């Protein structure tokens, strides 16, 4: 109860609450500096929303290997977590949620497969003794379209290759500032597409069919980049 | 009397490991109080899962405080006592609650509270 | 009308002002200056702190001209001090703060003096002026005090008129002929 | 009739120019203002309104105004 230990445990203290209170600050500018970066990428995912809607509904269109259903053999899963702590939460709510889907009914080592973007991610499968396909890190704190449009195409190539039957991404949504969701969804499988009641029929230079052709991968890696 | 020699050799090495376990639990006291569970190893948290169970499992219900609270009161003799340590810090008991340890004699006591709460 | 003024000293043992004895003259004087260890080491002369130093008598021990000018410089300090030890972790809000950095910094060197040699008052109204207005953000960290000694030099030369009208009046010049004055000092003051 | 070049990183060019042209992976093409609405793909070139750089576009003819989905849409 000596007075020395006191103060050296409120100097500790003080330290840490400085050491707190600076990244929080900083953390406040980088979350204004992304909702500036997705609010600038929203205009191009309604453009081209909105033209495959127009597209592909009707006048034929159909039996696209992309849209149609297929006897699933192998799976894929794409997981968007951090590469550091300091969140909390932020990344073990994700990781049991792919941990407990993949446990339930992806008994076969070869049935499944994974990507990961951060490197919490990596370091967690690896631990846990699960086989990668590919892995992405160090992507920094703004990025672009640019820093992983090469992953994403590859990842969209090896489905088109016929590798994975279906393509399964999980990720986190920023309801607010405090409540956080962790949601999931099919991207590549396309079962259900949407559709617009404005649609225009329009002219095809290069036919329909090759026109989907071009046109699906954009809507992938677009959506990509949303989640 | 804590020697290898005088209460016997399972005996020894069973207590050393619990004290062990809880002086490290002891030692990430303040890094809870102030960042939280959410920043540590797998290995630490195992730590504190099994702190926690073995630090309500030392309690106990006595035939002298009956008048105070209800319970008629526990006897456990020591290789019971020897027995049900060794299963906790063996991960036999880790899924069931934190609370259906506290106020028990033996753990199959533990094992029929946990089955009358509901798992 | 005669006066009598007193400057005691108190030395303290690892800056520990809950002494009995200091404790004792603090509460009988009008008010205190603070020196700290921490700032004599790596420099700074005087090791005067701004934060623990008060007045009592306050603005009635000052001329018209201090009294226009040293409010700014008070809040600018006060707004520095709480965010200098933040200074490793840029990309804060670009606004307000590494703006507020960049003044506290060019206070904190107007501030400075090098031992014997004092200042006449009316040069330190004009140069704190200059800094208060904005004058010397042009001028990066590391050249103020070349440039607050190179203005003295100039005042002595073409400002014979505005140091003698503080001298006589007790009161600043006019603003229009001061940021003239200082706008034809900036011209030929070459910036390394 | 005025073009739109938007990239995904966001907009990257509205000029309004009284004549449009833009190549297709087929072949060469004009649009006169009042066109009939037509979708095709993009080369990878440097397009020319004539009163840029594109790598991996989509051409949506629209007669209310001309749409270019390019990617990395650069100049």
């Amino acid at each position: 109860a000596s007075l020395r230990d006191i103060k050296t445990r409120i100097n500790a203290t003080k330290k840490t609450s400085q050491i707190t209170k600076a990244m929080e600050m900083v953390s406040t500018s980088k979350l204004n500096r992304a909702e500036q970066n997705a609010k600038s990428f929203v205009p191009y995912m309604e453009k081209i929303q909105e033209v495959v809607a127009n597209v592909a509904l009707g006048a034929g269109g159909a039996s696209h290997p992309m849209l149609v259903s297929r006897p699933v053999k192998k799976t894929g899963y794409l997981v968007i977590t951090s590469d550091r702590g300091l969140a909390g939460a932020y990344n073990s709510n994700v990781l049991r949620l792919v941990y407990q889907t993949i446990q339930k009914r992806h008994a076969s080592p070869d049935e499944y497969a994974i990507i990961v973007i951060g490197r919490v991610g990596l370091s967690f499968f690896r631990k846990r003794n699960m086989p990668v396909i590919l892995d992405i890190t160090r992507l920094p704190d703004q990025p672009s379209f640019a820093d992983i449009k090469e992953i994403a195409r590859k990842t969209v190539g090896l489905f088109a290759d016929g590798t994975f039957d279906e393509l399964y991404m999980y990720y986190n949504h920023y309801v607010s500032a405090i409540q956080q969701e962790v949601t999931e969804r099919k991207l590549l499988p396309l079962t259900d597409l949407a559709e617009n009641k404005q649609r225009t029929v329009y002219e095809f230079e290069p036919s329909q069919e090759e026109i989907l052709d071009v046109l699906l991968p954009q809507y992938a890696e677009s959506l990509i980049y949303g989640a | 009397a804590l020697a290898p020699e005088i209460v016997g050799e399972e005996h020894y090495q069973v207590a050393r490991k619990v004290q062990q376990t809880l002086q490290r639990y002891k030692e990430l006291q303040d890094i809870i109080a102030i960042l939280g569970m959410d920043e540590l190893s797998d290995e630490d948290k195992l730590v504190v899962h099994r702190a926690r169970r073995i630090q309500f499992f030392l309690s106990q219900n006595f035939h002298v405080a009956e008048q105070f609270t209800g319970q008629p009161g526990s006897y456990v003799p020591v290789k019971e006592t020897v027995r049900g340590f060794k299963e906790i810090l063996e991960g036999k008991y880790d899924h069931l609650p934190e609370d259906a340890f506290r106020l028990v004699g033996r753990i199959e006591e533990v094992v029929e509270k946990a089955k009358a709460m509901g798992v | 009308g005669g006066s009598l003024t007193a400057l005691p000293f108190v030395e303290t043992q690892a800056g520990d002002i809950s002494a009995y004895i200091p404790t004792n003259v603090i509460s009988i004087t009008d008010g205190q200056i603070f020196l700290q260890s921490d700032l004599f080491f790596s420099g700074v002369r005087p090791a005067i702190n701004a934060g623990l130093s008060v007045s009592r008598v306050g603005g009635a021990a000052q001329i018209k001209a201090m009294k226009k000018v040293a409010g700014t410089l008070r809040l600018d300090l006060a707004a520095y001090r709480e965010l200098e030890a933040f200074a490793q972790f840029g990309s804060d809000l670009d606004k307000a703060t590494q703006a507020k950095l960049a003044r506290g910094a060019r206070t904190v060197e107007v501030l400075k003096q090098d031992l014997h040699q004092p200042i006449p008052v009316e040069k330190q109204v004009l140069i704190i002026y200059a800094l208060t207005r904005g004058f010397l953000d042009d001028i990066p960290v590391e050249d103020v005090r070349r440039f607050e000694k190179e203005f003295y030099l100039f005042l002595d030369q073409n400002g014979q008129h505005l140091l003698e009208h503080i001298r006589t009046t007790k009161d600043l010049p006019n603003e229009d002929d001061l940021n003239k004055a200082i706008e034809a000092f900036k011209k030929t003051f070459v910036v390394s | 009739i005025h073009v739109s070049v938007v990239t995904p990183d966001g907009p990257v060019y509205e000029d309004d120019v009284e004549m449009v042209s833009v190549k297709a992976k087929s072949g060469e093409l004009g649009i006169l203002p009042g066109h009939i609405p037509l979708v095709a793909p993009l080369e990878i070139s440097a397009a020319r309104l004539k009163k840029i750089a594109v790598s991996g576009g989509f051409l949506e003819v629209r007669p209310d105004k001309v749409t270019i989905l390019a990617q990395a849409a650069e100049r």
